[PDB]
């Protein structure tokens, strides 16, 4: 196990029990000394995993539509950049079957039940497999570890029945999650100061590298 | 609730609510019967 | 190294030793003044003091007076200085009368700054003070007259 | 505009600054300052990779101050000639 | 050694248990009350956290969350201001025509005939003319609609909610501990670089994109509703390129270091905008940019976690010399264990800063259409002067509290503090002499002038025509400033103000924004009056601080505590021998000083600067230079200033300025009322309450909480607070009524 820009204080609380543990904490935030609200190390690990998961989702999803916007029957009205979808109205909207506000409140009602149930499981672990939920509670039990609940829903294919399987798989998961997180950050800043869209922008970069980051030095918009 | 009822009856809060009610009453009375220098009914 | 020390090294007397209070030249200067000339007859010290004070009192009285614009500015202001010096003598004589008596010794300290005996300064007696105030008044009128003689009586180029 | 105009002045300034910083010649992250005359050796705790004890705080610090001296020299020279 | 976040979980559970119990913090209070004095004590020691306990951790946690509560109150106040400007204002009408409509953002309900206060402020609007200068701020920020004001009000409302919640959170859920507070290196690093550096950089960013183009459009004469919305100026860039051509290159100048290509909107002009009567916005933006760079570098001085930086202890204990022994050794330990030391330092600095702000804002008006809004100018200057004075007095109060409660040479010894305590008598004696000399040679000149004038001898008077006392140093300095632009500040075109000189009068809408202010003999006299008053209040406060622990009068004054009535009528009488009593006087003398200062400002401005310009350039001032000849004797102040200026407020009745007349009289009343508490003692009052209590007991209507007269200290406190309220309020009414009627 290799270490990057470690700290003696940081190394103490980062010995390796967590996946992706590279001892990198130059600002010392997972210190089990000052654990209080939202600074406790378990919560920070959970947050890294969940952010990485949502970022993997959103990072293959934001680049998707404008890729097959070039290949296949997929029309061009269905082929937006990730910022023209209506997320940022002053940058482009669309007309779905709903209003983009009812869309939002329906989205957040559904996400509300899913997120609240997930939190109810983080706090008192194993509480969601107790109350009735149109059946389906026997599958929402959990596994003691919040970031890795398992069960018939969140692990139907049964990957990693031994635990070095789970070890290296968790390592791969958190590594791809970090990759997707900084990918999304690149998406954001690049779509701002270049304002093109990542897929199409990547194609312009592969034409030939004349168009370097400095070239859009000038902040077109 | 019981303690909130208690605190809402402490002297400063009891008196501010009492005087606000009294002020409202007097304000409305003079809004209906304005400019009254005497008792003109009987 | 520290500059401020307790007085004579005694840290329980209510004062200190600093540059303004106790640096070589300022001590020599203060000691060389008539008031602190202990071993000198009080009349001559009063003379020196009175002459210096009298001369001074003429300066502002004349220039800042109500007759400055008038031709008798010099005569007027000098006369005012004479009135003031005489008033100062009255303050001095009555002070000496109230605070001293002939049959009593000098209230001045007997010790010097090193702990040696020394004759108590005679200016703090009754007739020591009387001789001093007589000299002061004589010197004060003489100083006013000297300063009043210089300008006006004689052209003598000033300002 | 690279290696011809003010780019050379900005490089020589910053380059020289962190060349000093990595070696002695300047206060460190591992070198404390006595009175601007002598420098003691200390361990700031944060781990280094560089053999001479050159940490990231050090690279950023001397890079910044080299940038600022470079900015000053550039603006002054272009303001008087 | 290293710095980290260190917290404690749920130290106190939120609950309504202690609300039901009055004075839970004080053991004696908690039990209950025997007399009326208990109620007064409950309030007097509510926020004295360092006496409810002795733990520094608890004191600092309480302090942190109380600061959060105060921030929430401030945000609620701001949101109220913005909402009133959005809903009950004539801000858009004023925006259409600034120098004819009077700003007003408060209307009244027609209940008892009070709607007369809804005066004609113009613009199809009837309300109460406001002096807050908020319209000028909103115009300088680029706010053109009331939708923007509504959005601002709601944003500040949710910010107040956030602040209140954070206050609850950081005291009942996650409260930091002592080692987190006692870290001042990182705290300073963050307040210099993060709060002031990033704050001013962010504001410069705002002005570059919002205020500069929108104010350009407004000054070009465009109808406020025909102006593009600010976000357009960010979306479409050629909109900015039209007004400011060098927005075309777009930040490549910032990295080529061809910063001169930005000379368009980053100027160093100085002076005023001849159109708006305010500073050039392209100057204010450049100013905040430079300020940001300076603070961002400055917040990198102190060492926190990475070796580089400065240990404050090292800097302090490196400074010492042959006059001061081991000075500054031990101050770091003093300034990190006592909140009162920090509080008094910060209070002194904040008061100094507030008064500097008042001066600089009167001299270099920063907002458009502010200079020619005389009411706003007068009110802003006066308000900031008062705030500064009060803060400066509080500085002394808390220095004395420190000396009494937290100073300890056994465990926390500092050399300089000790030396000053050891020659306090020399200090106070020389300050005494300076006060006497200054009082004789400044006010004595006024008395001499009064008698010289009453004896029909004006030639003998200290005036501009009889005996000149010219402030040659101030005249020399301001002539040096007038000659500065081009000679010794080559990059400036106009001098930094117009009070320096050079001619160049600037007017707006037929009213005088600014012109060179002349300094004559009256200025000399009144400046020395200012020096005198400041020196005397400094004497009182410094004497209170230096003699707070002990004196030659009572040898154990610290055991009696910081605040107490006396120690009996012994040794001749020891009335008010405590440090708290010294603060009580300083407030009286601070009142005197600030009153004279604001009177000087108001008269001098109404006499030599403000007024109306005309077609030839003939300036008729509010008073035709009556300050240069009438201000040199006290009869001139009583006649030409108070009696003359006072007529406006007296005739206010029967108009919309009637409330100012009412407040004039009411403030006179409450001021006179204070004298009952300031001249009497509590013995007479206890003896009178005795017989009143008899009268009640005779009818079975006596209360159980036994009525006591106020404490000796409380009586003085009631007397000083009423006095200050009365005086400040009568001056407030006079100033406002006069400058709104004549302005
Ligand atoms: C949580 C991740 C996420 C989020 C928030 C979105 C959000 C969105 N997607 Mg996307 N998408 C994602 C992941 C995500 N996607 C992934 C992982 C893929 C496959 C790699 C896709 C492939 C995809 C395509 C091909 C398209 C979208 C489109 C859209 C937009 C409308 C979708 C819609 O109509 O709803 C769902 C409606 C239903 C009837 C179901 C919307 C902003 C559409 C769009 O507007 O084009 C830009 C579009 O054509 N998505
Ligand atoms: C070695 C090459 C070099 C040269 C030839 C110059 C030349 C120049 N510099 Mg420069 N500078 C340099 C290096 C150089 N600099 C470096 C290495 C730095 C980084 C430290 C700077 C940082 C710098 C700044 C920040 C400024 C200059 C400025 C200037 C110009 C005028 C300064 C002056 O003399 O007026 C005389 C200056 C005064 C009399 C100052 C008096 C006012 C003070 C503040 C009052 C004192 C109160 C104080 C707080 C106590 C001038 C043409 C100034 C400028 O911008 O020009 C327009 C300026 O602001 N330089
Ligand atoms: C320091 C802030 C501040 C101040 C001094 C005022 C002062 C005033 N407001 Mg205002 N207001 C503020 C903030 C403030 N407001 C904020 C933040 C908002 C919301 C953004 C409003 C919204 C508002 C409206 C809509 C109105 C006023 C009105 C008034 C005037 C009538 C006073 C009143 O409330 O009627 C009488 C007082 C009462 C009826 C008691 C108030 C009880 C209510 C329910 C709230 C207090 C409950 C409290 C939380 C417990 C008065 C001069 C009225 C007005 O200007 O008349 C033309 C009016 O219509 N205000
Ligand atoms: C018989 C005499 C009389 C009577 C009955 C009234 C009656 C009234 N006057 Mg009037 N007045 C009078 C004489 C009188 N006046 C005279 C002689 C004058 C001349 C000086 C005036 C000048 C005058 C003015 C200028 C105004 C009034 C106003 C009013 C009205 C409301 C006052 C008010 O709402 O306060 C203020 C109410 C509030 C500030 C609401 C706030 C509610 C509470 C305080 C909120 C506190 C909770 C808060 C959330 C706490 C913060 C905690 C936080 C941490 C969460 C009211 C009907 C006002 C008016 O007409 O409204 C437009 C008004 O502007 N009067
Ligand atoms: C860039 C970082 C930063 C910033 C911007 C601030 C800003 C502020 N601090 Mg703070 N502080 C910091 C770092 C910072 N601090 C650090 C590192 C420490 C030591 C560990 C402290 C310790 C500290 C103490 C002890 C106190 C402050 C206080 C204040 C307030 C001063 C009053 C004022 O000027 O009102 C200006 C008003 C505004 C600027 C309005 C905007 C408010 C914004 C939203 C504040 C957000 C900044 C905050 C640090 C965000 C982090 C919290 C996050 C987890 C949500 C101010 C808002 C005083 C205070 O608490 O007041 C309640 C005070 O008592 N600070
Ligand atoms: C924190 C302050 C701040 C912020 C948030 C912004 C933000 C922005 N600036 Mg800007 N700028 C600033 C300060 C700031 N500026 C200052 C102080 C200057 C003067 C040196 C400039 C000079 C400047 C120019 C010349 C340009 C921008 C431009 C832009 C926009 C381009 C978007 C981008 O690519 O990035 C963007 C919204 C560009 C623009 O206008 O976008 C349309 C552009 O051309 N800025
Ligand atoms: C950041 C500023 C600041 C802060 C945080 C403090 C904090 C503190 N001060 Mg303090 N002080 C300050 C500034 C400050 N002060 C200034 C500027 C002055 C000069 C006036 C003083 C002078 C001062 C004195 C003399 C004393 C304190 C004391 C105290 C401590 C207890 C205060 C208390 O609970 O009394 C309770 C608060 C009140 C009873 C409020 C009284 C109401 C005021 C007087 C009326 C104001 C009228 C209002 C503005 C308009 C009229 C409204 C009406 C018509 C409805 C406390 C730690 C006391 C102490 O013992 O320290 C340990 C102490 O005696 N301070
Ligand atoms: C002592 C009086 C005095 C004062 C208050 C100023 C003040 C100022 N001068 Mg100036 N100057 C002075 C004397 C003075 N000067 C003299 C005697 C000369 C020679 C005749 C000059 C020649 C001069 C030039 C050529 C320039 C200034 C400039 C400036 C302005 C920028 C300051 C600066 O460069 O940052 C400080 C620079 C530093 C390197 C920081 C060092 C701190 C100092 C040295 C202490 C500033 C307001 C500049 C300007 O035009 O303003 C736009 C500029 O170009 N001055
Ligand atoms: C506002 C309503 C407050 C309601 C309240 O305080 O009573 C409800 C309780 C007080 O009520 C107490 O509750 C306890 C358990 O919480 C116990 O059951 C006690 O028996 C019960 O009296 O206080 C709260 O829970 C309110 C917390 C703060 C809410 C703001
Ligand atoms: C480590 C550390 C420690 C030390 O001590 C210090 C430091 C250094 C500071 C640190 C840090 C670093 C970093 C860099 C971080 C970062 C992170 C991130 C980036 C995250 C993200 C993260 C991210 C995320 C979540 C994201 C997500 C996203 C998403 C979902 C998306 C979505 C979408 C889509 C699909 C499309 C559409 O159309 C739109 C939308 C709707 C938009
Ligand atoms: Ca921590």
């Amino acid at each position: 196990r290799p270490l990057w820009f470690a700290s003696k204080q940081s190394l103490s609380y980062l010995d390796g029990s967590l996946p992706g543990d590279y001892g990198f904490d130059p600002l010392g935030l997972s210190d089990p000394e000052g654990t209080g609200g939202f600074i406790e190390p378990r919560w920070l690990a959970y947050g890294e995993v969940i952010n990485g998961r949502f970022a993997m989702l959103g990072a293959v999803g934001a680049i998707a539509p404008e890729y097959l916007g070039k290949v296949g029957l997929i029309p061009q009205e269905t082929a937006l950049a990730w910022f023209q979808t209506g997320v940022i109205p002053p940058a482009g909207t669309y007309n779905y079957w709903a209003d983009n506000y009812t869309l939002f409140v329906l989205e957040m009602a559904l996400m509300g039940f899913a997120e609240h149930r997930r939190f109810q499981d983080w706090a008192k672990p194993g509480s969601m497999g107790k109350q009735y939920f149109l059946g389906l509670e026997k599958g929402f039990g959990g596994s003691g570890n919040p970031a890795y609940p398992g069960g018939p829903f969140f692990n139907p294919l049964g990957f990693g029945k031994d635990e070095k399987s789970l070890k290296e798989l968790k390592l791969k998961e958190v590594k791809n999650g970090r990759l997707a997180m900084l990918a999304i950050l690149g998406y954001f800043i690049q779509g701002l100061v270049t304002g093109v869209g990542p897929y199409q922008n990547l194609l312009d970069h592969v034409a030939d590298p004349v168009n370097n980051n400095v070239l859009t030095s000038l902040k077109f918009h | 609730m019981r303690d909130l009822k208690t605190y809402l009856s402490v002297a400063p809060v009891a008196s501010t609510l009492w005087f606000a009610a009294l002020a409202g009453l007097l304000i409305e009375i003079n809004r209906f019967f304005p400019d009254a220098l005497t008792f003109p009914f009987f | 190294y520290q500059v401020v020390q307790p007085i004579n090294g005694d840290p329980f007397i209510g004062s200190l030793e600093t540059p303004v209070t106790s640096s070589p030249l300022v001590a020599w200067y203060l000691s060389n003044l008539p008031g602190y000339r202990t071993a000198v007859n009080p009349l001559l010290r009063g003379i020196e003091v009175g002459l210096a004070h009298g001369f001074l009192l003429v300066g502002p009285f004349v220039k800042a007076g109500p007759l400055r614009n008038t031709e008798i500015a010099g005569q007027a202001g000098s006369l005012a200085a004479g009135g003031l010096v005489v008033i100062l003598s009255i303050c001095l004589t009555i002070y000496g009368i109230s605070s001293f008596n002939e049959g009593d010794p000098s209230t001045a300290p007997s010790l010097t700054l090193t702990g040696r005996k020394k004759q108590p300064d005679q200016l703090q007696t009754a007739d020591g003070w009387a001789k001093f105030t007589g000299g002061f008044f004589f010197g004060g009128i003489s100083g006013v007259t000297w300063a009043f003689f210089l300008l006006y009586v004689l052209d003598l180029p000033y300002f | 505009f690279i290696g011809s105009p003010t780019n050379l002045i900005m490089v020589t300034s910053t380059s020289l600054m962190l060349f000093a910083g990595r070696f002695g010649l300047a206060p460190s992250a591992n070198r404390k300052a006595t009175a601007g005359l002598k420098l003691e050796a200390r361990d700031s705790g944060l781990q280094t990779g560089d053999p001479a004890g050159f940490t990231l705080a050090d690279t950023l610090a001397c890079g910044v101050v080299g940038h600022i001296i470079g900015v000053g020299v550039v603006l002054g020279l272009k303001n008087i000639g | 050694p290293e710095v980290k976040i260190l917290v404690d979980r749920d130290p106190i559970k939120t609950s309504f248990e202690q609300w039901a119990k009055p004075g839970h913090f004080s053991r004696t209070i908690a039990k209950g009350p025997d007399t009326t004095t208990w109620i007064w004590n409950l309030h007097a020691d509510a926020h004295d956290f360092d006496s409810h306990t002795s733990d520094l951790e608890e004191i600092s946690r309480k302090v942190f969350s109380a600061h959060f509560g105060q921030l929430s109150i401030i945000f609620l106040w701001l949101s109220g201001m913005y909402f009133h400007g959005a809903r009950f204002s004539n801000y858009e009408a004023w925006l259409n025509d600034p120098t004819h409509i009077r700003p007003s953002a408060q209307v009244v309900w027609p209940i008892v005939g009070q709607e007369i206060l809804n005066g004609d402020v113009g613009g199809g609007f009837r309300g109460i003319q406001i002096t807050s200068g908020f319209f000028q701020i909103w115009r300088a920020s680029g706010i053109t609609s009331e939708l923007q004001l509504y959005c601002t009000a709601i944003g500040a409302l949710v910010f107040a909610a956030l602040m209140l919640f954070a206050g609850w959170f950081h005291y009942h859920k996650a409260a930091p501990k002592l080692v987190w507070f006692q870290d001042v290196e990182s705290m300073l690093n963050h307040h210099l670089a993060g709060l002031l550096g990033l704050g001013s950089l962010s504001w410069a960013g705002h002005q570059v994109h919002v205020s500069l183009p929108i104010n350009q459009f407004l000054n070009a004469g465009v109808d406020p509703k025909e102006i593009p919305l600010p976000h357009e100026f960010i979306l479409n860039r050629d909109l900015l390129a039209q007004l400011y051509p060098s927005f075309a290159e777009g930040a490549t100048p910032f990295f080529t270091l061809n910063w001169s290509k930005y000379a368009d909107f980053l100027t160093f002009r100085g002076g005023l905008d001849p159109l708006t009567g305010g500073l050039w916005l392209t100057d204010i933006a450049h100013h905040h940019l430079a300020i940001a760079i300076l603070f961002l570098i400055a917040g990198h001085m102190y060492r926190t976690n990475w070796g580089i930086g400065h240990g404050i202890k090292d800097i302090l204990e490196a400074h010492k010399g042959p006059f001061t022994g081991q000075g500054h050794k031990g101050l770091y330990e003093i300034l990190t264990t006592s909140w009162h030391a920090q509080l008094s330092i910060n209070l002194a600095m904040l008061g100094s800063l507030t008064i500097i702000v008042a001066h600089h804002m009167y001299a270099m008006p920063p907002y458009p259409y502010l200079a020619t809004d005389y009411g706003t100018q007068l009110s802003l200057f006066t308000h900031h002067m008062w705030i500064g004075g009060f803060l400066i007095v509080g500085a002394a109060a808390h220095a004395a509290i420190f000396m009494v409660r937290d100073y300890d040479p056994t465990t926390r010894y500092n050399d300089l503090l000790d030396r000053v305590l050891r020659h306090r008598d020399a200090i106070i004696s020389h300050l005494n002499w300076v006060c006497i000399f200054l009082g004789f040679h400044s006010f004595g000149l006024y008395i001499h002038n009064d008698t010289m004038s009453a004896l029909g001898r004006p030639q003998d008077m200290f005036s501009d025509t009889a005996i000149q006392l010219q402030p040659v140093f101030a005249q020399w300095i301001q002539n040096t400033h007038a000659l500065a632009p081009g000679t010794t500040a080559p990059g400036a075109t106009t001098s930094t103000s117009l009070t320096w000189g050079g001619g160049d009068l600037v007017s707006v809408g037929g009213k005088v924004a600014l012109l060179p202010i002349p300094l004559g003999t009256a200025d000399f006299l009144v400046h020395h009056i200012h020096a005198f008053t400041i020196h005397v209040t400094v004497l009182i406060l410094l004497k209170g601080v230096l003699f707070a622990r002990s004196s030659r009068l009572i040898p154990d004054k610290a055991n009696l505590g910081f605040r107490f009535p006396c120690d009996g009528p012994g040794r001749g009488g020891t009335c008010q021998v405590s440090a708290w009593d010294h603060v009580f006087l300083g407030l009286f003398w601070m009142y005197n000083a600030i009153s004279v200062v604001i009177f000087h400002f108001s008269w001098k401005m109404q006499s030599d600067v403000w007024g109306s310009i005309n077609d030839q350039g003939v300036v008729t001032h509010i008073t035709g230079g009556n300050f240069a000849q009438s201000s040199i004797t006290i009869n001139g102040w009583l006649r030409d200033f108070l009696w003359a200026q006072a007529s406006q407020v007296i005739q206010s009745y029967g108009s919309s300025l009637s409330a100012y007349g009412l407040f004039f009289l009411g403030a006179h009343f409450v001021w006179a009322f204070s004298l009952m508490f300031l001249f009497s003692g509590r013995g007479y009052w206890q003896e009178l309450i005795e017989s009143i209590v008899w009268a009640h007991n005779k009818l079975k209507v006596a209360p159980a909480t036994q009525p006591r007269a106020l404490s000796i200290v409380q009586g003085r406190a009631v007397g000083v607070t009423h006095y200050l309220l009365g005086g400040i309020a009568t001056t407030w009414a006079f100033f406002l009524a006069r400058i709104i009627a004549v302005g």
